[PDB]
RNA sequence: AUGACCCACCAAUCACA
RNA sequence: UUCGCCAGAGUACUACUCGCAACUGCCUAAAACUCAAAGGACUUGGCGGUGCUUCACAUCCACCUAGAGGAGCCUGUUCUAUAAUCGAUAAACCCCGAUAGACCUUACCAACCCUUGCCAAUUCAGCCUAUAUACCGCCAUCUUCAGCAAACCCUAAAAAG
């Protein structure tokens, strides 16, 4: 059909591979558009760690 | 077994394409009896027959 | 809990009849009657006799005709002839059903000593009210 | 005597006793077994032993242009339409106590191992024939409900593959096995990994992974070494397309945490286009049997460095005190070397 | 552990598999002090049929008789081995069927 | 205050030539 | 980076040792034998002489009215009793199967009788014999309680919610 995990990989990933493992017989439409102009991170899972002992983060104070 | 339940299959040095199925592919090897379930008579008819 | 005359409700699939999903606290209210005569009125006789006949009529009927009868019989009394009105499922060649419909109307009329009329309407499948 | 008696409906529901007690809080043995026959099934209409020939039943209405008349068998006639109604039930009989073959998938009385047969379509007609469907674990699971008391669900766990790269697991649970069963596979096409295999037969580079308290432990193999593996490894490699491997598992061989455990480490292969690409070198491939040739794998699209990789006299690996007992002849056990059947 | 502590330990050693009611042979020759009926324990239950021997390395022991019907006395010699009752606590020995004086099971006659 | 023991889920169809 | 510890459960903070101002002691610490588990965390129930809210409408307390339990009878149980039925037998039995036993009913007891012995046919009729823990049929009960259940979907795994 498709694939539903959301941690697995891109929805660009696994969309790709499941058309590659030809499970997937039609290529969708936002595909070719994605290909053309393809964002600036990979959109893959991750989780959100809080931080611990001695990090902090490296954001500026604007002065 | 697989050689003794088909009376039609002849153990030769003559089929390759039997004596074949018996080697393995890549690494030229006789497979040993277990791998395939032949009976030990007939896996040793085959060894001698490969050779 | 009243189990009489119920069919209880299984895992979904069951094809139940208009007649059968209908607990009797239903009868006169939904549901009518499978039989009709003068004998339970007020000042009326000879109830029992009609009711051993119904039921040997139910029985006759279900013998005759193997597995094509699809609801339960409706006997009609008027006058001293009775009409006999089934549902049947479309199983024999019109010749079975010719033949036992001459074959029943005599026997019984001999049985019973009045005319009995036989009345067969015929159904592709048995009629489903119901869950299925 | 003739009022006094009822419908087979009745009867057989009576006799079977299906609606009892005993059938519900298990209060009586599996291995007991009774079955209902139609009484109707090989009956005619007409057919009585008295042996009588009714013009509208038992024989056309008319014969040779004009109707026949009431008439009976001769004796003998009547044996020998008797004899073959004998022989029908017989042969009923010899038909129902034949019990039709079941595939064993591990063991004999396990599921495991078992093929379930493809998946249903999707409801937009999508249809897969390419996929098998195997079972991994099913297994009686209880939960104590108010008024019932104990209560028992199947739990079935299952995978599904193609065996061009893309499988997936799914773990379904019902009242009865059979809806378990259709459960699961429907849910396990929804969950497919794709799962990249080197030269299409063993996986890229050796996995180690710890999975909850699941570690596997997979070694990439040459062309002929097939599938040495946990039988449910096996399995789901069987579904992948993943001919040639070895692999270890130790800690809880729990068997979903196996299967979950898997697909994760599976799923994270790292492919020699991607190395090649992010080290930004050819990746280069020395075969023993090809000697020294240097056979070139994966070329960094993009631009490739003109800086080596810095020499480590010695590296810094984590090594597994198995692997090294291994190359070194301490593995003694009777258990490793055995010959066992064809993968 | 570490590597210290491992070094000062030595590897660990498989400990000597410690000896049963057999004294490590296969057999035992013994005779027959007395024979006597013994109940299984709890969950399931029956009258097992038991003697009690003497055997040749002087130790006398309870030990159980297989087979349906049997007929031993005092002073017959029998020869046993090392199979353990599972019902019966306490009995770690077996009677061999068909040798010296314990014959083999005589079919229903 | 008390209330022998024992109780439970491991088998597969029907129909046609 | 180290050191100290840990190889199923019991037996066992025990028996024997060595040492100790300890002499019913501390420390160190087994085995025979017995078992096929012993453990850890959870889950849904059920339960709680646990706490907090909210109730009870003939209903628990507060309260109202008429009765039972004491008498005679009537009728049913239990016992005891008889040669002399059976069934119910906490709530959910006890003027209950019975809107009905002088013979019949009737199943019981005692004497006697009859053996293809109700029917078109049948090496067969017939059985108020045993099993309600094999059952269908009818019901009781929680209950004027609000839940049961197919088909799906979700959960860093799912026993279940
Ligand atoms: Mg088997
Ligand atoms: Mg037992
Ligand atoms: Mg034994
Ligand atoms: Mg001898
Ligand atoms: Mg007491
Ligand atoms: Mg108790
Ligand atoms: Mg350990
Ligand atoms: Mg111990
Ligand atoms: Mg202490
Ligand atoms: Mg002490
Ligand atoms: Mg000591
Ligand atoms: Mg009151
Ligand atoms: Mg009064
Ligand atoms: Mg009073
Ligand atoms: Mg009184
Ligand atoms: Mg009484
Ligand atoms: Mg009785
Ligand atoms: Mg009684
Ligand atoms: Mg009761
Ligand atoms: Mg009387
Ligand atoms: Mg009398
Ligand atoms: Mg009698
Ligand atoms: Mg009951
Ligand atoms: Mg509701
Ligand atoms: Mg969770
Ligand atoms: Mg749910
Ligand atoms: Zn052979």
């Amino acid at each position: 059909a498709g694939s539903r995990l959301e941690t697995v990989g891109s929805i660009f990933s696994r969309t790709r591979d499941l058309i590659r493992a030809g499970v997937l017989k039609e290529k969708p439409l936002w595909l070719d558009i994605y290909n053309a102009f393809p964002p600036l991170r990979e959109p893959v899972f991750r989780r959100p760690r809080l931080r611990y002992g001695k990090a902090k983060a490296a954001v500026q104070d604007i002065f | 077994c697989p050689i003794c339940r088909d009376q039609k299959l002849h153990v030769d040095f003559r089929n390759v394409k039997l004596l074949e199925q018996f080697v393995c592919a890549h690494t030229g090897i006789i497979f040993h009896a277990p791998y395939t379930g032949v009976c030990m008579k007939q896996h040793k008819k085959l060894t001698q027959a490969i050779q | 809990k009243n189990r009489a005359a119920r069919v209880r409700v299984s895992k979904g699939d069951k094809p139940v009849t208009y007649e059968e999903a209908h607990a009797p606290h239903y009868i006169a209210h939904r549901k009518g009657w499978l039989s009709l005569h003068t004998g339970n009125l007020d000042g009326e006789d000879h109830a029992a006799e009609r009711t051993v006949e119904d039921v040997f009529l139910r029985k006759f009927m279900l013998g005759t005709f193997p597995g094509c009868l699809a609801d339960q019989l409706v006997l009609k009394r008027r006058a001293n002839q009775l009409e006999i009105c089934a549902l049947v499922l479309r199983q024999l060649p019109p010749h079975k059903f010719y033949f036992l419909v001459g074959y029943s109307e005599t026997l019984l009329s001999h049985f019973y000593k009045c005319p009995v009329h036989l009345h067969l309407q015929t159904v592709p499948s048995k009629v489903v009210y119901k869950y299925i | 005597s003739f009022f006094t008696k009822l419908t087979a409906d009745e009867l057989w529901k009576g006799a079977l006793a299906e609606s009892g007690a005993g059938a519900r809080k298990g209060r009586g043995k599996r291995t007991k077994k009774k079955r209902r026959k139609d009484l109707n099934r090989g009956q005619i209409i007409g057919e009585g032993r008295h042996g009588f020939l009714w013009p509208g039943l038992n024989i056309p209405l008319m014969r040779n242009g004009a109707v026949q008349t009431i008439a009976q068998r001769s004796k003998e006639d009547q044996e020998k339409v008797e004899a073959d109604m004998v022989q029908q039930r017989e042969e009923w009989d010899r038909r129902r106590k034949m019990k039709v073959k079941r595939e064993r998938g591990w063991s004999g009385n396990t599921w495991g191992g078992v093929s379930l047969g493809p998946p249903d379509p999707g409801p937009n007609g999508e249809t897969y024939d390419d996929f098998d469907t195997r079972i991994l674990e099913v297994r009686n699971v209880f939960n104590m409900t108010a008024k019932e008391g104990r209560k028992r669900s199947v739990r079935v766990l299952v995978a599904v593959g193609n065996g061009k790269g893309a499988a997936g697991f799914a773990i379904g649970k019902a009242t009865e096995r059979a809806d378990a069963f259709r459960k699961a596979k429907n849910r396990a096409v929804h969950y497919l990994h794709y799962i990249e295999r080197y030269e299409d037969h063993t996986i890229y580079h050796d996995i180690s992974l710890k999975f909850k308290r699941t570690h596997i432990k997979m070694k990439k193999q040459p062309r002929g070494y097939g599938l040495h593996c946990h039988r449910a490894i096996m399995t789901i490699c069987r579904l992948i397309g993943i001919k040639d491997l070895y692999a270890k598992v130790s800690g809880s061989v729990n068997m979903l945490n196996l299967t979950r455990g898997l697909f994760l480490g599976l799923s994270r292969q790292e492919t020699h286009q991607q190395l090649a690409d992010k080290k930004s070198l050819h990746v280069v491939e020395f075969r023993e049997e090809c000697g020294p040739l240097p056979i070139v794998v994966a070329s960094p699209q993009g631009a490739l460095r003109k800086d080596p990789e810095p020499e480590d006299e010695v590296p810094d690996i984590t090594l597994d005190w198995e692997d090294v007992k291994a190359a070194q002849g301490m593995k003694r056990s009777v258990w490793s070397g055995l010959k066992r059947a064809a993968t | 552990a570490t590597l210290n502590q491992m070094h000062r330990l030595g590897p660990p050693k498989h400990p000597p598999g410690k000896m049963g009611p057999t004294a490590g042979r296969p057999q035992l020759k013994g005779v027959v002090l007395r024979t006597f009926i013994r109940k299984p324990k709890k969950p399931n239950s029956a009258n097992r049929k038991c003697c009690r021997v003497r055997l040749s390395t002087g130790r006398e022991a309870v030990c159980f008789i297989p087979g349906e019907g049997h007929s031993l006395q005092e002073h017959h010699v029998v020869l046993v081995q090392g199979g353990r009752t599972q019902d019966l606590p306490g009995v770690k020995l077996t009677v061999v069927r068909g040798k010296y004086d314990c014959g083999h099971v005589q079919k229903k006659k």
